[PDB]
């Protein structure tokens, strides 16, 4: 029983009915969470952590934004939407899941087979710290470039003088 | 976006409206009509008056003019100089 | 490496947070075994703001000025540095001296950002009001 | 298109500051004192601030010097690459080559050098910095390692060319000189 | 060059005290840089030895004689701007003070001309998505310097947002490419050209068709031009255009060797849509910028068709029109700025707002330039002449090579309506002259003390005091020259473009 | 030439034999056209997302219903549950039904 | 139901909100690149998966600070 | 893993402040894992009814170019 | 490394859920056509003690079955067959003599691997007896190649890293050749 699908569903129904501000980013969290999760099953652990490490860091942030700006603009506003409505649309939009439409690619299965070849066996990060320091050194050094062109972007919109 | 949408007669019909609340001796306003002469306003009447036609345009009079206007013609001339639509959040606008 | 250990901790950790709230909802005295003042609901007195003892302004949705938010925009290109130093901790080795230099160009980079943010005095907290010292002249005729 | 003779792919730092003709320092102090020279310049068209000339503070000729000082060696740079690409004329430049080449080799010694690096680094390290010094006008990198992927043969070394038969250099073959790829892997192929 | 000299100005700006004199030496300083880098790039780089194409940086770039010709355009031209902040483009501190009032004018220019001159280098999709970020990024620090400016920021907010939505889009279109071939290289994906979906690279082409405000994503581009500031929108509606244009050219080389019609249908579809906004979007406007965003969508339009012909002559064409595109842009801003000073002072109807971002607003503003300046109104005559298309100005040659290009190329349905868009086009290029000139003669006898220039004191009452300073004058002055006489030097110029070969080689 | 297709330890993935020979067919000289290279090309792409072998199973699957084979007198035998990979079910001599202990190592 | 352009519904009507949406948009585009990779065991996906983490984290400062100063910009009087 | 943890909190939450709007979400949630568990193809006709009409390479379409092949391969061969 | 794959058991069962895992069987054996061989049947403690047993007795057999590998040009799980075979039996082999040469020495190193966590570092006291026994009745030692014979970490007198538990019936057995083998 996949319960992803449940989880999923409630996080939609609340998108459509999300009205202030302080919904949205909790829609955040409760996009970013199934993601995480999802991730340190089945695929991929290691960034289901660093999907944790950042994006959680970056929430935090935007929320301390919206202290700063809500204005009493959806205290007061009214919604109509209607409950058998959103419903409908929901249940229409859950009739087709389908991302991909090679029937055999999401029908059959598959195995691989695994050899002693590979000795030296670690982790994936320490692979991926290999290429990107030497392979692709200029990338990092260019992702550095555009790190400090951020932080010189922040305080010239941001600070008075 | 911010300006004005008012009109000299929808304002002046809007003003007959409010003032026809009150025990106005005449249901007939026009631009003329004076509060203390036709209306038979005293001082306290008066500032009633001037206050329920301020929370209609949502504009407030000054001291100077409250103090010196006669006629309602003279309060539709200051509603339509001085009106602004209040400013909305950041949200409102630009979305 | 097996973790349905793990996962059992987990599914634990899910449940003990709604026992503590189930057990104060089931030990709790009815409200007619108190004073019996009725549901909190209705307890206006009781489920409104503390404000230390009188009443104010109601300003939950005001804007509130916060005079660290350049700290706080700043704190995510740091954040996306430090977490980009995590390939290197585990590859030290492999990458030799080559990595290690690579490691040294792209934090002599981030340190001209550093270096910059300390001459503008971008993380000092910012006030709106200013204590300047006037001084006292005499326009003598 | 003027083609001359291929020297080194991806020179060395080293190899490229030393093979400097003096033309390479000209340039490259004219450039280091060019750049305050177009500070005066700029202001003698057209003057900062008012209708007079005005010269410049002293803080921003120190800071325009620095500037003109690697803008000059940068334009040293790339001339002297050019001479081991073979683009310019490198005739005096592949005679000192040559000479060092074959004296590395009568010692058996590589003529790239022993390396700090492993197979897969060096080769990765050429990958980074071959043909690099195209775009040094908009950001540097050097060729700073002894890797072996220069895109030359070390057999067209053994031949003599004029004005070498008195250099009396022996040349032992290629298998015995050390820290090269053909005299490193005797035991394992995948370990050198 | 560019990266070593850019630590070195972040360092000395916040070094230094704050001032106006600091801040325009030191834009002095970038000036030098760029000119220094303009220089060793010429040095290193010729067009004989790039014409195979060379891999660096483990094949991340790949640079060929095609991307260096526009490597030195984008620099040049970034020569004549940083002119306008380095020296007086009026000579008066109320209206010149704003280019000296951001230190950080002159750092972010030179992050953006690093972005601008590498994206058209990239050979992975990796380093494609990495580069277009660095410039995306680099143009919303520009659009948001003057940060006490609420139109300024406003308009940084939209840019931000729309371009964002382009490189999510951009960013999509690469993981897609990915996941059905798993590799990264552009080289290595050529090899499986004739196995992965094209139009997931349609799909890369329209990110970068929302970045030059091609049709129906036009609406942000025209907003975002008319509410930024003169010397702000100079450079964001034209330095974004030389390189996503090139790389938008290079994808295109890359999709004609499967040859899918389809793909050219779409994009003709796009095509054929912004030539009818960009011609009666501006017949009714009355902002002078407004007005030349619609021209700058129409100009776009008019390369595209080049770029999507994808053939010998469409190199041909597509290197002349972006250059005289360029000079001709940069020409029509510089005199733009320059001409506030003859704007009358009020000593009121419509209620009219004038700021110091934008002294010259509406197309009105321009009225009796004949009698104020003839020389600067014919250069802004010829220069709009050659928008029209007028030979044998730089514009008509421009226009003559696109055709050329579209009609061997079998477009013939383009070929109509992009002559149609340009004689509908020239409607409203034409009201800018009837501005100028039409009330000349009976203005002649008119007196006007009232002019902004009428404030600046005079030194002794005996100088010749010009009325313009010596450099942006002669930047109009020379670019004004090159657009009227390329009839003397079309030929060498074309054969020039002969020699720019995109691996033809025979 | 840039490394493509790099496994989890740093060497070739399984995939990137395939990917190799397809560079060394397009790169050769002898080769007038890329069409001796067109079969490598779907070798890489087969390895990645075995597209036809998926296809191949679908019909085998398919054709045997209609002809009325069970899939568990044809098919091959399968455990769901890892706690229940038991001895007997490994064929031990001694092998019990009990389940295995998967919790800790 | 995506032809209809329905997630132009589940977006909020607050500026942040979109802001909110492209991260999510962003986030798809890494999670699919995290998909590829592993099953096809490739380290270079990886390394994408990563860089496009990176880079959005700085479209997200960038942005944030624009609509500070916006925000800032109306509420700038301060004369108390 | 954090979902783990989360996801009674959150349920039992949900059920609580919107009892209908819960029961409808997690009744159209049960409903089709019932379908799915019971091999009673709804979701499987629609996924075939969609890949139709949309000109998608179906199932049948499929098997049909097989017998199409089958029967030509067979006739060839006698 | 804990990454998940599609080629052995995965972390936990929720990731069997979510892929969908089926353990699959197969009933059938090798074809007569291929000579059938016996299998190591020693698990993973036995092996890593045996390692380097295995490795000098079969060297010549290692490599003849790894270039075959190299050679076969991607063909090499077919080809190699026969050379895969050599292997195995010459790996019985070792073991077969380890169970009835050095059994009591053999046992007590690859239980203290067991007992600690299959560290090299922490059974250099069995290790030793094991080494002394194989070689004295095997005429096999032990060697690590690519550094100096007397700069083998298993021969180190004072390592800096020991294990932090001591193995008692590795202590016991000691003591037990120190003072009666050196006397
Ligand atoms: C050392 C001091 C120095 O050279 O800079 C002078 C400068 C003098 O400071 P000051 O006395 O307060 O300035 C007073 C006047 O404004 C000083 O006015 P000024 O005009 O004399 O200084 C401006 C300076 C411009 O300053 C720079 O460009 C320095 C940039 C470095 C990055 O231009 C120059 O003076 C040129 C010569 C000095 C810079 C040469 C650097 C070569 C590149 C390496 O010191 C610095 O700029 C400090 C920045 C570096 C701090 C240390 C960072 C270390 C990072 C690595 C640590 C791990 C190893
Ligand atoms: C958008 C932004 C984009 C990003 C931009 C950010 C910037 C990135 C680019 C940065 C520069 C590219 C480097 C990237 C990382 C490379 C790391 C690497 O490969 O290290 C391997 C390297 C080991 O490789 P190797 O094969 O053993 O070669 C040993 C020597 O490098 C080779 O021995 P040698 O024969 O060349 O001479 C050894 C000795 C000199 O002793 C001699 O005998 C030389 C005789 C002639 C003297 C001529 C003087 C020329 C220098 C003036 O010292 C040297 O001259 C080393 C040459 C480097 C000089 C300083 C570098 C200036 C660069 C500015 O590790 C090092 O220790 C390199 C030392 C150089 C200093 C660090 C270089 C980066 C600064
Ligand atoms: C984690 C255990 C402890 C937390 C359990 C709380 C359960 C509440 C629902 C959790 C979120 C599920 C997905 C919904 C997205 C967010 C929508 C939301 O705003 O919260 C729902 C909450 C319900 O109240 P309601 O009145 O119906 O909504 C307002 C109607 N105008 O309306 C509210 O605004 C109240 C918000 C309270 C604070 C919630 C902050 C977000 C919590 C996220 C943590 C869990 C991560 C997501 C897990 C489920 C993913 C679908
Ligand atoms: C070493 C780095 C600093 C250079 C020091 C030499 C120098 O700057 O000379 C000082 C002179 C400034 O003159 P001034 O300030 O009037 O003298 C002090 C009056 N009390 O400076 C000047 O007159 C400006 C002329 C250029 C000064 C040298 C600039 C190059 C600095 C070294 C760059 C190395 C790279
Ligand atoms: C500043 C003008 C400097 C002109 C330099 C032109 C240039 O970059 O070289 C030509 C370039 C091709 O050069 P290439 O083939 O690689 O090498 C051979 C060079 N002889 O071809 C090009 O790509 C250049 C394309 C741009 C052409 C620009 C033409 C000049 C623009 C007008 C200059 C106005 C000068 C104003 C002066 C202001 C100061 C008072
Ligand atoms: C001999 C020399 C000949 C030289 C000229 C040759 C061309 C002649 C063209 C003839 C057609 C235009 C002349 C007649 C149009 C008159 C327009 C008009 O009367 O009103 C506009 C009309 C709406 O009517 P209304 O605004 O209510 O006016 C009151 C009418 N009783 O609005 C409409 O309903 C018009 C239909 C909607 C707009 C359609 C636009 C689609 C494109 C039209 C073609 C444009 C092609 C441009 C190609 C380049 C750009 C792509
Ligand atoms: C289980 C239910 C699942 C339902 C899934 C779809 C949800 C409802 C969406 C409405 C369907 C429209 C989209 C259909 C797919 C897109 C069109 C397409 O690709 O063609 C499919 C359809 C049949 O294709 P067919 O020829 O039979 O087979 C292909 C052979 N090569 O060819 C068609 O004729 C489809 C209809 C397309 C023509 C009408 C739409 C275009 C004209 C109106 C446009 C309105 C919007 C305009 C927006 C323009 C923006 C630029
Ligand atoms: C661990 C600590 C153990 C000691 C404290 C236990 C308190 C719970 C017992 C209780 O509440 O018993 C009294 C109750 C009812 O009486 P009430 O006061 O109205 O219940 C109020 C509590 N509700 C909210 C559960 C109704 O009786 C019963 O039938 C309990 C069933």
């Amino acid at each position: 029983m996949n319960l992803e699908i449940l989880d999923l569903s409630i996080l939609g129904f609340y998108s459509l009915i999300s009205s202030n501000s302080f919904e949205s980013i909790a829609i955040l969290v409760a996009t970013i969470m199934p993601v995480i999760t999802e991730l340190w099953y089945n695929y991929s652990q290691l960034f289901a952590l660093l999907y944790t490490l950042i994006y959680v860091g970056a929430v935090v942030i935007l929320f301390v934004f919206i202290l700063s700006v809500i204005n009493e603009k959806e205290e007061y506003e009214y919604e109509y939407s209607g409950l058998f409505i959103l419903i409908l649309v929901l249940l229409l939009d859950d009739l087709d899941d389908n991302e991909s439409n090679d029937n055999d690619y999401n029908n059959v299965y598959i195995t691989d087979y695994a050899d002693w070849f590979n000795n030296y066996n670690e982790s994936d990060l320490s692979v991926i710290g290999n290429l990107l320091f030497t392979e692709y050194a200029l990338l990092l050094l260019i992702i550095s470039f555009i790190l400090l062109m951020s932080i010189i972007g922040l305080i010239l919109i941001v600070k008075k003088d | 976006q911010s300006a004005s949408t008012l009109t000299k007669e929808d304002v002046l019909t809007r003003s007959v409206s409010v003032l026809r609340g009150f025990e106005v001796k005449t249901k007939d306003i026009d631009l003329q009509t004076t509060f203390v002469q036709d209306l038979g306003m005293d001082s306290l009447d008066l500032n009633d008056a001037l206050v329920a036609l301020e929370e209609e345009f949502d504009v407030v009079f000054d001291d100077k003019t409250a103090n010196e206007i006669k006629t309602v013609g003279e309060v539709v001339d200051f509603v339509l100089a001085n009106y602004l639509p209040t400013e909305q959040s950041i949200n409102h606008t630009i979305r | 490496m097996l973790q349905d250990l793990f996962n059992n901790y987990v599914i634990l950790v899910g449940i003990l947070g709604l026992i503590f709230l189930g057990v104060n909802y089931f030990i709790v005295e009815s409200p007619r075994m108190d004073e019996n003042n009725g549901n909190i609901s209705d307890y206006i007195e009781k489920s409104g703001p503390f404000e230390c003892g009188f009443s104010s302004f109601e300003q939950s949705h005001n804007p509130i000025p916060i005079a660290f938010i350049l700290v706080a925009l700043l704190f995510l290109p740091f954040d996306l540095e430090v977490s980009s130093m995590l390939p290197y901790i585990v590859s030290i080795y492999s990458v030799g001296i080559y990595g290690l230099i690579i490691f040294i160009l792209f934090l002599l980079i981030l340190i001209v950002g550093f270096i910059y943010e300390f001459n503008t005095k971008s993380l000092s907290i910012t006030t709106i009001l200013h204590k300047k010292n006037k001084a006292l002249v005499k326009n003598l005729y | 298109m003027e083609t001359y003779e291929l020297i080194d792919s991806d020179p060395k730092f080293s190899r490229v500051v030393r093979y400097f003709r003096p033309s390479d320092y000209l340039t490259w102090a004219l450039g280091t004192i060019g750049a305050p020279g177009l500070m005066v310049l700029f202001e003698k068209i057209e003057p900062a601030k008012g209708n007079t000339f005005k010269m410049p503070p002293p803080s921003i000729m120190r800071i325009a010097t620095t500037i003109g000082f690697f803008g000059g060696f940068y334009y040293a740079y790339t001339s002297s690459t050019k001479r081991f690409w073979g683009y310019s004329e490198n005739a005096k430049e592949v005679a000192k080559d040559r000479y060092e080449v074959k004296k590395a080799l009568s010692e058996k010694k590589s003529p790239y050098g022993s390396s700090l690096l492993n197979p897969y680094q060096q080769d990765m390290s050429a990958r980074n910095s071959t043909n690099s010094q195209l775009l040094l006008a908009i950001f540097p990198w050097f060729n700073v390692a002894n890797h072996q992927s220069h895109g030359i043969d070390l057999r067209k070394y053994y031949e003599v060319r004029d004005g070498e038969e008195n250099w009396n250099f022996t040349l032992p073959p290629l298998d015995q000189v050390k820290d090269l790829d053909v005299a490193q892997y005797k035991e394992y192929s995948n370990y050198p | 060059m560019l990266f070593t000299s850019l630590l070195l100005i972040i360092v000395y700006g916040s070094l230094v005290n704050k001032s106006h004199l600091l801040t325009k030496l030191i834009n002095r300083l970038g000036l030098i840089i760029i000119i220094y880098t303009l220089l060793i790039h010429l040095n290193i780089n010729t067009l004989e030895n790039l014409s195979i194409g060379i891999n660096m940086f483990n094949n991340l770039l790949l640079i060929n004689s095609f991307n260096n010709t526009i490597i030195e355009l984008i620099l040049i031209i970034c020569i004549l701007y940083v002119l306008l902040i380095s020296f007086n483009i009026t000579g008066l501190s109320i209206i010149d003070n704003l280019n000296y009032s951001k230190r950080t004018f002159i750092v972010i220019v030179l992050f953006n001309i690093i972005g601008l001159t590498l994206l058209p280098l990239v050979n992975d999709i990796m380093i494609l998505f990495i580069i277009i970020e660095l410039q995306s990024y680099s143009l919303y620090l520009l659009t948001a310097i003057f940060n006490e400016s609420h139109n300024s920021t406003k308009s940084a907010l939209y840019y931000f947002i729309v371009g964002s939505i382009a490189s999510f889009i951009i960013l999509d279109a690469t993981v897609s490419i990915y996941d059905d071939l798993g590799l990264t290289n552009i080289q290595y994906i050529l090899m499986y050209i004739d196995k992965l979906e094209i139009f997931d690279l349609l799909c890369l082409l329209f990110g970068l068709f929302i970045k030059i405000g091609l049709a129906p994503f036009y609406s942000y581009s025209i907003t975002i031009y008319s509410l930024s500031p003169t010397i702000i929108t100079n450079y964001i509606s034209l330095m974004p255009k030389l390189s996503i244009l090139t790389l938008i050219y290079i994808i295109m080389h890359y999709i004609n060797i499967v040859n899918n019609t389809d793909l050219n249908y779409v994009i003709s579809f796009l095509i054929l849509i912004s030539m009818f906004i960009g011609s009666f979007g501006g017949l009714n406007v009355i902002r002078i910028k407004t007005l030349l965003a619609y021209s700058s969508l129409l100009n776009v339009s008019y390369m595209l068709l080049a770029i999507l012909s994808n053939s010998n002559e469409s190199i041909i064409a597509y290197i002349y029109y972006i250059i005289q595109y360029s000079l001709t842009h940069i020409n029509i801003f510089s005199i733009i700025l320059v001409i506030s000073i003859y704007l009358p002072i009020m000593n009121n109807m419509l209620n009219v707002m004038i700021t110091k971002y934008s002294p010259i607003e509406y197309i009105n503003q321009l009225k009796n330039l004949f009698i104020n300046n003839i020389f600067i109104a014919i250069a802004l005559c010829i220069s709009i002449f050659s928008l029209i298309g007028i030979p044998p100005l730089t514009g008509f040659y421009g226009k003559y090579l696109v055709l050329i290009s579209g009609l061997n190329n079998g477009y013939v349905l383009l070929s109509i309506v992009l002559i149609i868009a340009s004689s509908i086009s020239t409607v409203y290029y034409a009201t800018i002259l009837k501005v100028l000139s039409f009330d000349t003669l009976s203005f002649k006898d008119i007196i006007s003390n009232n002019l902004i220039i009428n404030t600046s004191p005079e030194n002794n009452n005996n100088e010749i005091k010009p009325e313009i300073s010596n450099v942006i004058s002669y930047v109009i002055s020379s670019l004004t020259l090159i657009i009227l006489l390329i009839i003397i030097q079309y030929e060498n110029i074309v054969k020039g473009a002969y020699l720019v070969l995109l691996y033809n080689w025979v | 030439a840039p490394l493509q297709q790099v496994g989890r330890h740093g060497g070739p993935n399984k995939c990137f034999g395939e990917f190799q020979r397809v560079v060394e067919c397009m790169t050769n000289a002898k080769h007038d056209s890329y069409e001796p290279c067109n079969n490598l090309k779907n070798d890489y792409l087969e390895c990645r997302k075995h597209k036809v072998e998926r296809y191949k199973a679908f019909l085998m699957q398919k054709h045997a219903e209609e002809l009325g084979k069970d899939p568990e007198e044809i098919g091959a035998p399968f455990v769901r549950k890892r706690r229940f990979l038991t001895s007997k079910t490994l064929g031990l001599v001694d092998g019990d039904d009990y389940e295995i202990g998967v919790e800790k190592i | 139901m995506d032809l209809i352009l329905l997630m132009l519904v589940a977006v909020g009507l607050n500026i942040i909100d979109i802001y909110i949406m492209i991260e999510i948009l962003i986030m798809g585009c890494t999670v699919n690149t995290i998909y590829s990779a592993s099953l096809d065991n490739d380290m270079i996906g990886l390394i994408y998966s990563l860089i496009q983490i990176i880079i959005a984290g700085v479209e997200s400062a960038i942005g944030l600070s624009i609509l500070v100063n916006y925000n800032r910009i109306r509420n700038s009087e301060e004369i108390e | 893993p954090y979902l783990v943890a989360f996801r009674p909190a959150v349920l039992v939450f949900f059920f609580i402040r919107q009892p209908i709007g819960a029961g409808l979400l997690a009744g159209g949630f049960l409903f089709w894992q019932a379908d799915r568990h019971f091999n009673f193809g709804i979701r499987d006709n629609i996924h075939n009814f969609k890949q139709t009409i949309l000109g998608f390479p179906t199932q049948a379409s499929k098997w049909e170019t097989f017998k199409q092949v089958d029967a030509q391969k067979r006739a060839q061969l006698v | 490394s804990s990454t998940h794959t599609n080629d052995s058991l995965n972390s936990s069962n929720y990731v069997d859920k979510l892929k969908d895992t089926h353990f699959v069987f197969e009933n059938d054996k090798l074809p007569s056509e291929i000579p059938d061989v016996e299998e190591v049947g020693a698990t993973t403690a036995p092996l890593l003690s045996a390692a380097y047993f295995i490795g000098a007795k079969c060297q010549d057999y290692n490599d003849d079955f790894m270039l075959c590998q190299k050679e076969a040009k991607g063909n090499g799980p077919i080809d190699c067959l026969k050379e895969g075979r050599r292997v195995t039996r010459c790996a019985s082999g070792v073991l077969k003599d380890l169970n009835t040469h050095c059994s009591d020495e053999f046992r007590l190193h690859w239980q203290c691997l067991s007992f600690s966590n299959l560290e090299y570092k922490n059974c250099r006291k069995a290790e030793s007896l094991l080494n002394k026994c194989v070689f004295e009745k095997m005429n096999l030692v032990k060697k690590i190649p690519g550094i100096p014979e007397d700069r083998q970490i298993h021969l180190k007198q004072n390592p800096v890293l020991k294990p932090v538990a001591l193995h008692q019936d590795s202590e016991v057995a000691f003591k037990k050749a120190q003072n009666e083998n050196s006397i």
